């Protein structure tokens, strides 16, 4: 509240192994998307 | 014969030391509590506390609207400013 009063109205707990196959994705069966721009300077996660 | 500060950012008792949060709150940071038989066995009887920090509520060593000036001139002071 107004950036002056906090209340945990709750806690979300996680567990995690290391390790892959899972991975955040911006969107929801194969071949991978490659959008890929050239010369302009890119953010990349290649 | 016979209050860690554990993992906590801060210490039980020195908290009253103007140590300021943006929330706090208590329940029965792994505060343990130990007894001891002469320095010689140690046995723990645990608090814990979950906090934000920021500003709004402030520990004091003791207890609407104005606010006093405990000044001391020309002498080592410990001050709280």
């Amino acid at each position: 509240w107004a950036y002056s009063k906090y209340y945990t109205i709750g806690t979300l707990y996680v567990s995690w192994s290391d390790g892959d196959g899972i991975t955040g994705v911006p969107q929801p069966g194969v071949s991978s998307f490659m959008n890929v721009t050239l010369d302009k300077c890119t953010k990349y996660n290649i | 014969r016979w209050i860690n500060t554990g993992n906590c950012p801060f210490s039980f008792g020195k908290v009253n030391n103007f140590v300021k949060f943006g929330s706090v709150c208590f329940s029965l940071c792994a505060m343990p509590i130990v007894a001891n038989w002469a320095y010689s066995k140690y046995y723990t009887i645990t608090l814990y506390v979950s906090w934000s920090d920021g500003d709004g509520i402030t520990g004091v060593p003791q207890p609407g609207v104005s606010s006093f000036m405990n000044v001391t001139l020309d002498k080592c002071t410990k001050y709280n400013i």
